[PDB]
RNA sequence: CUCGGAGCAGAACCCAACCUCCGAGCAGUACAUGCUAAGACUUCACCAGUCAAAGCGAACUACUAUACUCAAUUGAUCCAAUAACUUGACCAACGGAACAAGUUACCCUAGGGAUAACAGCGCAAUCCUAUUCUAGAGUCCAUAUCAACAAUAGGGUUUACGACCUCGAUGUUGGAUCAGGACAUCCCGAUGGUGCAGCCGCUAUUAAAGGUUCGUUUGUUCAACGAUUAAAGUCCUACGUGAUCUGAGUUCAGACCGGAGUAAUCCAGGUCGGUUUCUAUCUACUUUCAAAUUCCUCCCUGUACGAAAGGACAAGAGAAAUAAGGCCUACUUCACAAAGCGCCUUCCCCCGUAAAUGAUAUCAUCUCAACUUAGUAUUAUACCCACACCCACCCAAGAACAGGGUUUGU
RNA sequence: CUCUUACUUUUAACCAGUGAAAUUGACCUGCCCGUGAAGAGGCGGGCAUAACACAGCAAGACGAGAAGACCCUAUGGAGCUUU
RNA sequence: CUGAACUCCUCACACCCAAUUGGACCAAUCUAUCACCCUAUAGAAGAACUAAUGUUAGUAUAAGUAACAUGAAAACAUUCUC
RNA sequence: GCUAAACCUAGCCCCAAACCCACUCCACCUUACUACCAGACAACCUUAGCCAAACCAUUUACCCAAAUAAAGUAUAGGCGAUAGAAAUUGAAACCUGGCGCAAUAGAUAUAGUACCGCAAGGGAAAGAUGAAAAAUUAUAACCAAGCAUAAUAUAGCAAGGACUAACCCCUAUACCUUCUGCAUAAUGAAUUAACUAGAAAUAACUUUGCAAGGAGAGCCAAAGCUAAGACCCCCGAAACCAGACGAGCUACCUAAGAACAGCUAAAAGAGCACACCCGUCUAUGUAGCAAAAUAGUGGGAAGAUUUAUAGGUAGAGGCGACAAACCUACCGAGCCUGGUGAUAGCUGGUUGUCCAAGAUAGAAUCUUAGUUCAACUUUAAAUUUGCCCACAGAACCCUCUAAAUCCCCUUGUAAAUUUAACUGUUAGUCCAAAGAGGAACAGCUCUUUGGACACUAGGAAAAAACCUUGUAGAGAGAGUAAAAAAUUUAACA
């Protein structure tokens, strides 16, 4: 629940997209197994998909490591320093493709409750409301029931 | 429940109560009260 | 279960808040809430209550203009209702048609 | 399991109980539908269609006498002596298309079935087998492994003696002199000419019939078959020979 | 305390009445209606059972009509009534009929001798 | 307790109550009420039950002739009898166990708030109150007072009805203790009417601050009786209140008497006897700081009133009781002290009506007319009110803590 | 008993040592009226309301205790009696 | 004007009835063969516990509560009180 | 940071194979474990009952000598429940293994010991270093409840929405079981850990094999047959019967013992009154000192008295100055073990995730707290109408000449019937309407038509039954539905 978990405000990394868009995904580390049914879908992803995926994303360094493992995993690292580990155990090639593409599109900020679905640093152009905004002024700034020149 | 004929005035179902309210006699009102004319 | 059902109340409460805030802003200009919302619709201004509440806080000059526009349309309604059809439609009462 | 009661606790009454109302299966009066069912003789039907089918496929050989052993060995019929089966009954189904000439030994035969085989030049005989004899003749090899002398075939029960002593049924105990008249009668009734089987090349085979006390062709009661050594042992004692020949 | 003095009166409904309504197709033998007293009378091709049940004598369509009622001269009770009627007055009753649907048969060519 | 007809259930079918009515447990005539077989109906299942063309055999050319009249007029399986055919239960608890009654308070187990007794709740026949009507009663007179036949309301104290919470427990009468509340008021206050002279009464309006006794028999609440009182009110509060008490009654196990029963044992019967636990966790509460009610006596006065008899009100004075709050001089229990049986103090108000002036309505009219008096208190004032000597000691202060004193710390 | 009072001992309360039991869904555990499976600390409308011990009290928590012993039900038992 | 989980709007959709019934998945364990930082496909079974005044064990609450104990002085010799 | 947590062995289970079985000296059937004396007593004899038959009374499977098959056949039986052959047929058989348990498991077992009972009998708990303890200042840490480090600040099922912010604001009547309906002041639950509850035939269905045949003799077969997969819980009575064990308590009896001051009377089932026995009344106590006591007050106290010792009567019984007393703290008939996992139509309990369909006319019944059949409901399969309905049509007798129904093409719709296989539901509530009973009372009772509820949300104040509204997610959009209570009074000639 919201009260049982942390929250944050909607934000970006270094004002991304303002002057130019910079992909936040910086590194991908695959750990596949030469033998093992759990990694069957991950092995097929490395044969036809990983090479074409790297061509599109030249700013992401992909590290494929083939070693004995019972649970194949992809570890995504982002420019802001976030590290995310996602198991690809027994996933199909299409499933892995979808997951890897999602990681490429994310900023790396915590996937937690966002308080507001918007953010702005300049919420007011005409002046933020205050109690005197719509109050008229009086001659000599006299207060209610105030004797002047006594 | 109570029988269709009772010694007291039986409470009506609310929908019937509304029906009665909406179908009350409305007398014809003259534009000018007749006592205000010759 | 509470967290699940609270999603309904969040939307309900959010809208009660906007109406309260819009009512406050309208009263500062001598307008009641129903007059503003009703008459803005008659001007084909489809601004929702969320935006209207935000405008009241952060765009008070625009909101006074919206209040003025609603007030103008409201007065045109009265003149039309008072008239017997002789009068042409009010300048702000004309509706843009879409075919 | 539901809620409470006997359904959930597992204690509902026996099957057939109706809550105390006199149950259906009891309130119906008793009647002897099945009285003596276990003492009723049964006969596996063998149709002329099935017999013709077996002959066409080479499963039964019409060049030699056909009895229960040959029918069972060809998997033409399945006999269950423990289920009160007394043999095969030859049924008329397929008579119109039956063309084979056969010498067949059965336990029962319909009049029309007899005519179908005799019109084609064949011979049909009705032969009784008691429950022990029927078991032996159907599965000879299991019997030979018991090391018992071949038993004599018992005579029919008194109620069946009229059937098997009548030439109309081609009884094996009927007077051979009465067969010519019976064979001619069927030929007249069903509009065919009785063939003279005495002129046939297979006449000797057509006449081959086992003695009424003989279970197998060529084997006499009281012979011990030695399958391991492929020999036959014959008793020579006078008393034993009298028992097995009577 | 006290007890009720009315006993009996627990007979179940007889399930009597019309089984085949107007326009329904009936085969011969089908019961058209069951009744305790004569409410519907047997018309054309409609038999009446010992218990007054009406049944179809022919295959066809059931029809209900109103017809003039002339009793048998031997039916003393009915004849006693009609004789006491004012002249010009005719009794009517409801009758049910079966309109036969099929012909009794057809002549077919069987040989060319 | 099974079966049929009618109403409920008005018109296809169907349809319940310890609902309203009437019936059945046969009889008569046949002796083809012989055989056989399409298609259907069906008592909400099954079982059972019902109707039938054609055909065979009869009858037949007079018989509303062919499955008899009649509404129900009835009983499964097993089994028994019988050569066969066929027959056999008020098996009426009528879908029928082949054949078995009482009693338990000496009782037991499993359950039920699906179901009673106590209480609550529902309802208001019954019960209580008010008003409407104006017969009658009241010497006349309907309305001082009482009140028939009826009518319209309210109350929720009785006896009942219902069975909605509780039977892995909501302890059952009366009393003791302490009482909270309603006013439909028993006494005290203020008023209108009277068949109110006065004294006593009757009746209605207003008033719930205060008060509302002790005894004999009875377990009694009641009731009767004795003696009083200004009066000995009516009700609600789980018929207030047993984690405060009592246990005479009711209502276990023992026993006697009358009665019932063959007995066991039992009866709204009477009678003698019979174990009433709880160490308080939570809520609530533990100095509403403080205005008082009533009777009697004298006096007014033997006055007002009255034929007489009889016999007040208001003010004035005194003395008591009760209640609340204190105190120890004496008395008494007692003795550095606590106590009552002793003594001391105790203060405002009640709104129902009765009268002027005066409009609507040019009189009049106390006025949900404007208004004026009887006629009103911000209920009054009273009490309480300072504070780092405080280790220790003392104390009229106190469970602890706190509080007062130590200028009484060898 | 009217009508209670005083004193002693015990208990009591405080200090020191030792140290149980029934009970306990969770509890951040107010009052009034109303409501509701028909008698509310928990619902609706109001009012009240810093926090925390110790000592009392027994109106409530339909307080604890004993799967009601009264009553009814079960084709559940047992004792006793008998035409 | 306000006012639903009704309806519309952006995206998605198997994703709100007791008893009962149909279906799709699955934790851990063992076995076969794989796998080799904890797995796969199958075959098996003592195969899943917020509740039975459940059984056993631990520790709470009531509670530091109820309750319990040692006559006096002294040189610890002795004496005194009862 | 404490308390604790964690471990892998001890052994055990089920099979196979194999027949089995003691011994130092001394003691041991008397009061066993007691060196040493006159006796002579001697073993066998049908199980019953629970239970099933929904009661119960005849009856109700229990290795009895070869697996299989014949066969659940012949046959038996309140011919009910159920019981049940034989002739005949006829195979294999190499102990040293394990899809068994691993300290709440597996034997109860570290042991039939401790402890409990007079006895028969019942019957536990638990251990954990390392190669070395002749390395003991050695093996780090991290994990239940309970606590400590570190008490507390208005307000409330303790959370959710949130928020700059713990709280303050707004929304929200624990769970389970049981019911017509439970926040209920109905049931269970202090909490943690471990343990603790669905076993299978008949058919059918699905997927292979082969196919007029199938199957590794039996059996079935008018597309069948063979094989496989997939459906049937736990705890609890009072009881009944059999065989043992008990009279050291108590009831009564037998043998042989003991006690009873003083005073009066002197004769005593006499009086007063100690020891002693009993237990009338009150208070205290009520998890107590005590599973029947204490304090006082009482009855008897030379007798039908009280009392020590040994012995006898035993549960279909004993014993009883009958209280249905007492027979080892619980006797309307003891206790122990066994039959026994007795039985329970009765209460309680019944363990991972997700989706889907799903609410109910009646009949019979020693039956109305239950069942079986219908009805409804669910899955699969087949092929063809189902629902809505136009005219025409369906009774006289009789007082309500009722709202309606039945039948039904068209049309709008997509269901319906049949086949196959089953379960659960058969203890019902309010509202509107037509009636019956009661009192034209009941939140009353009984039928009928419809609705709602037992399922969601909004409204009527809180609110099962009234109104609005249904098909499921996200949204910091929008239009709506139902939805607020009105009223104020008497002059008169
Ligand atoms: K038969
Ligand atoms: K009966
Ligand atoms: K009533
Ligand atoms: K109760
Ligand atoms: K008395
Ligand atoms: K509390
Ligand atoms: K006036
Ligand atoms: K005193
Ligand atoms: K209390
Ligand atoms: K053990
Ligand atoms: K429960
Ligand atoms: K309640
Ligand atoms: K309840
Ligand atoms: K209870
Ligand atoms: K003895
Ligand atoms: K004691
Ligand atoms: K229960
Ligand atoms: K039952
Ligand atoms: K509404
Ligand atoms: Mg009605
Ligand atoms: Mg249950
Ligand atoms: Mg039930
Ligand atoms: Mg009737
Ligand atoms: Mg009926
Ligand atoms: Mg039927
Ligand atoms: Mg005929
Ligand atoms: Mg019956
Ligand atoms: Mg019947
Ligand atoms: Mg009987
Ligand atoms: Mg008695
Ligand atoms: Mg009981
Ligand atoms: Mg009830
Ligand atoms: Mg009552
Ligand atoms: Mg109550
Ligand atoms: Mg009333
Ligand atoms: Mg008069
Ligand atoms: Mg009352
Ligand atoms: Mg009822
Ligand atoms: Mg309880
Ligand atoms: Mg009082
Ligand atoms: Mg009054
Ligand atoms: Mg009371
Ligand atoms: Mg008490
Ligand atoms: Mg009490
Ligand atoms: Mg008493
Ligand atoms: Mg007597
Ligand atoms: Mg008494
Ligand atoms: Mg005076
Ligand atoms: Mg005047
Ligand atoms: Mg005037
Ligand atoms: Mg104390
Ligand atoms: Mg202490
Ligand atoms: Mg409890
Ligand atoms: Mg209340
Ligand atoms: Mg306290
Ligand atoms: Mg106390
Ligand atoms: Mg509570
Ligand atoms: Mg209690
Ligand atoms: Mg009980
Ligand atoms: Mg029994
Ligand atoms: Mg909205
Ligand atoms: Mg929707
Ligand atoms: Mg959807
Ligand atoms: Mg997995
Ligand atoms: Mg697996
Ligand atoms: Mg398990
Ligand atoms: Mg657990
Ligand atoms: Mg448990
Ligand atoms: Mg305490
Ligand atoms: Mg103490
Ligand atoms: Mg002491
Ligand atoms: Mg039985
Ligand atoms: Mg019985
Ligand atoms: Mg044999
Ligand atoms: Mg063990
Ligand atoms: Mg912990
Ligand atoms: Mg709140
Ligand atoms: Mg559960
Ligand atoms: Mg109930
Ligand atoms: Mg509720
Ligand atoms: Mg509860
Ligand atoms: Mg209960
Ligand atoms: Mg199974
Ligand atoms: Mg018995
Ligand atoms: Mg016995
Ligand atoms: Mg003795
Ligand atoms: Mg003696
Ligand atoms: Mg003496
Ligand atoms: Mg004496
Ligand atoms: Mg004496
Ligand atoms: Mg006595
Ligand atoms: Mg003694
Ligand atoms: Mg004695
Ligand atoms: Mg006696
Ligand atoms: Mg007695
Ligand atoms: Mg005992
Ligand atoms: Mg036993
Ligand atoms: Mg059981
Ligand atoms: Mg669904
Ligand atoms: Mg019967
Ligand atoms: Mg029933
Ligand atoms: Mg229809
Ligand atoms: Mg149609
Ligand atoms: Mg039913
Ligand atoms: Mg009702």
């Amino acid at each position: 629940t919201a009260r049982g978990t942390p929250s944050r405000f909607l934000a970006s990394v270094l004002h991304n997209g303002l002057g130019r868009y910079v992909q936040q995904l910086q590194r991908l580390s695959f750990s596949v197994s030469r033998d093992g049914a759990s990694s069957r879908g991950a092995r097929e992803f490395v044969e036809r998909e990983v090479i074409d995926f790297a061509r599109r994303n030249p700013g992401v360094v992909i590290y494929v490591n083939s070693r004995p493992c019972c649970v194949p995993r992809v570890v995504a690292e982002y420019l802001n320093g976030a590290v995310r580990e996602e198991s690809i155990h027994c996933k199909s090639v299409e499933e892995i493709s979808t997951l890897v593409q999602k990681l490429a599109d994310q900023s790396g900020l915590d996937v937690i409750r966002i308080r507001k679905p918007f953010h702005t640093d300049n919420p007011s152009i005409q002046g933020q409301w205050h109690p005197f905004t719509n109050k008229p002024t009086t001659f000599r700034g006299l207060r209610p029931r105030e004797v002047q020149d006594p | 429940g109570s029988k269709a004929v009772t010694r007291h005035r039986r409470v009506m179902h609310f929908q019937r109560q509304k029906l009665m309210a909406v179908t009350e006699y409305i007398p014809p009102k003259p534009a000018i009260h007749p006592s205000c004319l010759p | 279960v509470k967290c699940t059902k609270a999603r309904y109340l969040k939307k309900k409460n959010m809208r009660t808040l906007w109406i309260n805030r819009i009512t406050a802003a309208s009263q500062e200009h001598g307008l009641k809430y129903p007059a503003l919302i009703g008459n803005l619709v008659k001007c084909q201004v489809e601004l929702n209550r969320k935006v209207l509440a935000d405008l009241a806080i952060y765009e008070p000059k625009t909101f006074k203009s919206l209040a003025a526009l609603a007030s103008r349309r409201r007065h045109e309604g009265f003149a039309a209702a008072l008239g017997d059809g002789k009068e042409p439609e009010g300048i702000f009462s004309r509706v843009v048609q879409y075919h | 399991r539901g809620h409470k009661g006997e359904r959930q606790r597992g204690t509902r009454p026996r099957l057939g109980f109706e809550g105390g109302q006199t149950p259906f299966y009891i309130r119906i009066p008793k009647y002897g539908f099945n009285e003596g069912h276990s003492f009723r003789r049964q006969y596996k039907p063998l149709s002329l269609n099935r017999l013709q089918y077996l002959i066409d496929l080479g499963r039964v050989d019409p060049s030699q006498p056909i009895d229960l052993t040959q029918l069972v060995n060809g998997r033409g019929v399945t006999i269950q002596p423990l289920k009160r089966d007394y043999g095969v009954q030859l049924v008329e189904e397929g008579a119109d298309t039956f063309t084979a000439k056969v010498n067949i030994e059965v336990q029962l035969a319909s009049e029309l079935a007899i005519a179908a085989i005799e019109k084609n030049g064949g011979v049909v005989t009705t032969a009784f087998y008691d429950p022990r004899s029927l078991d032996i003749v159907c599965k000879p090899v299991p019997f030979f492994l018991r090391g018992q002398p071949i038993p004599k075939r018992m005579l029919p029960p008194e109620e069946l003696v009229p059937y098997y002593t009548d030439a109309k049924n081609r009884g094996y105990l009927a007077d051979p002199a009465k067969f010519p008249e019976a064979r001619l009668e069927l030929a007249r009734k069903y509009g065919y000419i009785l063939p003279d089987i005495t002129k046939d090349e297979l006449f000797k085979m057509l006449c081959t019939r086992k003695d009424p006390r003989q279970i197998f062709f060529g084997l006499a009661p009281g012979w011990v078959v030695n399958m391991a050594d492929k020999k036959i042992l014959k008793p020579t004692d006078e008393n034993l020979l009298k028992y097995y020949t009577s | 305390g006290g007890s009720s003095k009315n006993l009996g009166g627990k007979s179940s409904g007889r399930r009597q009445g019309i089984k085949k309504m107007e326009g329904h197709y009936v085969h011969a033998g089908n019961i058209i209606a069951t009744q305790r007293h004569f409410r519907w009378h047997p018309g054309a091709h409609v038999g009446v059972g010992k218990n007054k049940c009406l049944y179809a004598l022919e295959e066809g369509i059931v029809r209900y009509t109103k017809e003039v009622y002339v009793p048998h001269p031997r039916n003393t009770e009915a004849v006693d009534l009609i004789t006491r009627l004012p002249k010009g007055a005719v009794l009517y009753k409801t009758f049910v009929h079966v309109v036969p649907a099929k012909p009794e048969g057809t002549f077919k060519l069987v040989a060319m001798l």
